[PDB]
């Protein structure tokens, strides 16, 4: 990555790929591996954002479909820019420099650290985020239609059950608590739900069916 | 396409 | 999060992420967890609370329950602190940017080094605070009035169990000794704990029914 | 704590915090916990005191008898050093100051790195220690009188019981040899610890009966 | 609202 | 490694040493290796990567090939790079003194932070990387050819084992979706596939058969 | 000559 | 500790007290403690070696004994070295000084970083290890007379054996190859041990009964 | 260890110590100690040599025969390099004085950091390897001599014990693949290997008996 | 009061 | 005397 | 008095 000494290389540390590693064999795509892998690569150059990704064993179908959006985006970046060498001069990055493929440690430094910075590592993280959203989407086990509550289930473990496959599915912010939830519930809970009345809180609806 | 994981921020 | 080198950004850490996941994994929503997520938070931006609550993959009741609490802290900031963009100027947070959803790192890193420092950190943080004491609140399995004594329980355990239960409640300093601790006593310490007087200290109690 | 870069604070780490929980799940009240606690909080504020003592989740009986000792030890502090605010200047602590229940963070760093330094943080830990002390002896579940040498049992390892018992029972330097650990041995040692006369060492006394 | 869970300081 | 203080020489640490010979361990020659290796040998000394490869214990088939490869790498660099001592002066390297065999550690720091720099240890890590590819292909188990999918088997499944295949076996870039992926799926699955039409995504083959 | 095990970059 | 910067102050290390107290538990006092104990005090005040002895919660026995021989080493030191306070002065070690029994960590710092230095640490450390010598000296199991090689034990096995109980034994370095190792040794080894001759090395020796 | 501060000391790491304690009772004498002992001690000044070998609490008999290794050394020096005090200057290191026995860590520390430096951490540390290769060498299990393909053993498994062997035994370069690699496989790889040819290579070898 | 249980020191 | 077991460099 | 335990140095 790179750091404050002026900004500075820095190799990536055993304890940050090993982390890597284990979450990926622990957590497979679960939601939550995301917002880890982004935390672990905090001033990851392209180098270091692929090191990551090479470094899993398993899982290869998904890293077969990661590599394709990578391919996406990176089209996608130099339709929007394209470029027309100095002697010692930056040139302008490419999509397949940004994702680490045509350019050097070097370069990837250079164009992270100039001023104003071109930020290289951060362009790459955000094409790699969108490809493991649409593997966690897929990956996903459960509908949220399918998420109902046992007739002797707590209602606190089923709401851990639907907020667990919503935060899975990603549907948009608008479609995802008022609707749902209160019609997959089980049928004493329900009768509960809908004497609150509408506008009720998770914590007033949580309070009411304990 | 899909919103993302980020519940909080 | 910001620490001094003049007060600079550093990246959260690999021990930091796994100690924060480990915690929630293994304690849940007992009392100490929050004081543990203080500390693993010293000095962090916005951004990082965001990863640490983020990196959570189970309790998703409580985490949307957190959502709802930072939500209601953020509108009632902007009711109390209104904002009427000036080249190269800082501009004033808003609840939501407090919250990290619509500022920048760059921007959280100039409100906390700024001269007079607008510590948003530290208000995102008292926000979350506020969440999970709800949550521990509503996760606490025992009321303290069905705590007691057991006919062979020694009276040590008998308090660890009291003031275990009482800190998860979470009643007032004033609620929060010489009253149900001494009612809900088994026969023989209730009998030993009454002829010690008013006034008594625990220490004097925990002796007396030893 | 506060360390030298001039002493700036440092945020107290993840292994700190992981040691002491740990340390207190695995050794209770055992009397090597308060020199681990101490050593572990070398150079911490009244805040980082508060920090590891809150991440506690279990003994609440001992940590309520804890909070009693704090807040006797506050009120003497205020008795014999009242305090009759000037415009960015260092007021004086009080108990509550010292305890970090009335304090700032910055306000405790303002105060052990002034010239002349008042340490609050040794201050609140000598606090501290006391409360440990006294939990520790009434944690102690085996009188010295009662630590004998059976029959069979290497004199050696009846030594070590009972410098581990007089250890937790806290004695003064006086009373804590030539006496009760002769008194106690088993008839075969006692008869030769008898023949080597007055002034032995345990040195002596252990070669003798082994 | 709850009291919060700090025992100490 | 060499880092910045200037580019200075500093250990190979415990913590590097024992994560490469762990994966060695854990991993053996499954892909995910070679890309563990290069993070793990980031600003490696021709010296340091030699310790890395002889602090492995066993699979001496594969160290004496990787030898082997080596050797015929400086072979052909010497053959490459011809060299015709002066008092104090830098010398030339040859093949032997980039695989670190008759090159000392401070000539070996010369080289790589001369101006301009004679990266040894990169040039170095290119021959070991390729010795490993060919111990990598050597040790696959499976061809691309007999990797078929179940009657009963999830296609995702059979995706990760036919894509962990084809990356041991390291076949060219053109050579490595559209052909072989379709004909060996399950009849049912086949069916699907071919229904599809030509220049189907990854993404969109895997939803068809989920 | 095998062309590597570097999926991505 | 005490390292350089300037000679500064450190505090005692997590990693350090955890290394210390689990050799104890996992070594009690077999003789390579001593070596453990003294590299993981270096540059230690008289304060950070009490914290470590204070640490142990086992070996009371041991402890004690360890105890007695700093006080006369404490006391021996006073004989040799007497005392006859001038203000913001240093002033003179006594043994309780040295032993950090009657000083303060910062006169400790004084001493020890004064020109000349005052090694209060290093002398103290001596004590310590006097003390310990005699302790892995008593704990010995077995006396070097008692080590006898078997009928079916491979001559290797005996000698470890037997170099094992002559470090605990702690004998001079006269005393302490040519004489009981033959001796001890089984009768078809002693009769090829006695047949090599005078002066055989060891490594002759462990060929010759191979 | 000496580090990159100007070469200044720095305290042997409890991760360093606990490393090779481990590896040693991991590993025993297999031939990847070594270089991992080397690994391990970069830097090492006599003193911290010492400590390493010292913290060994097993294999009694080997440690005495390196000792014997290290004396012959130290004599060998002396004859080579003898020595005919100035007040304040550096005196010339003898035998002893390399292997840190008669000299103290200060004079340790002004030999390795003068101009010129007289490293005497690095001749040390080639005397104690010449002793652990013969160490190596005498607990080699098996003679190369010995190991023969069994007639259903994989070509690489016979392959790997041949190599291990042969590095333990640690014959001359010149003696240590077209001879006796060859003889000692079963009759049907070697009816393949002889049909090969002169000057095949180990990974033609390994194809051909796949 | 008791008297502590720092035996070193 | 043994050759040694570094077998690279 | 025992001799010590540091067979090296």
């Amino acid at each position: 990555p790179i750091v404050q000494n002026q900004m500075v290389h820095q190799c990536i540390s055993p304890r940050t790929l090993n982390a890597w590693v284990k979450v990926v064999e622990e957590k497979a795509f679960s939601p939550e591996v995301i917002p880890m892998f982004s935390a672990l690569s905090c001033g990851a150059t392209p180098q270091d954002l692929n090191t990551m990704l090479n470094t899993v064993g398993g899982h290869q179908a998904a890293m077969q479909m990661l590599k394709e959006t990578i391919n996406e985006e990176a089209a996608e970046w130099d339709r929007l820019h394209p470029v027309h060498i100095a002697p010692g001069q930056m040139r302008e990055p490419r999509g397949s420099d940004i994702a680490g493929t045509t350019s050097t440690l070097q370069e990837q430094i250079g164009w992270m650290t100039h001023n104003p910075p071109i930020p290289v590592g951060e362009i790459y993280k955000r094409w790699i985020i969108l490809g493991l959203n649409k593997i966690v989407r897929m990956y996903s086990p459960t509908s949220i239609l399918d998420i109902r509550q046992g007739p002797k289930e707590p209602f606190r473990d089923y709401v851990d059950r639907f907020y667990k496959t919503l935060r899975a599915e990603q549907a948009s912010q608008e479609v995802k608590t008022e609707t749902l939830l209160v019609q997959n519930a089980n049928p004493d809970c329900k009768t509960i739900l809908k004497a609150l009345g509408p506008g009720a809180t998770l914590e007033e609806m949580m309070t009411a069916c304990q | 396409s899909p919103s993302g994981v980020f519940t909080f921020g």
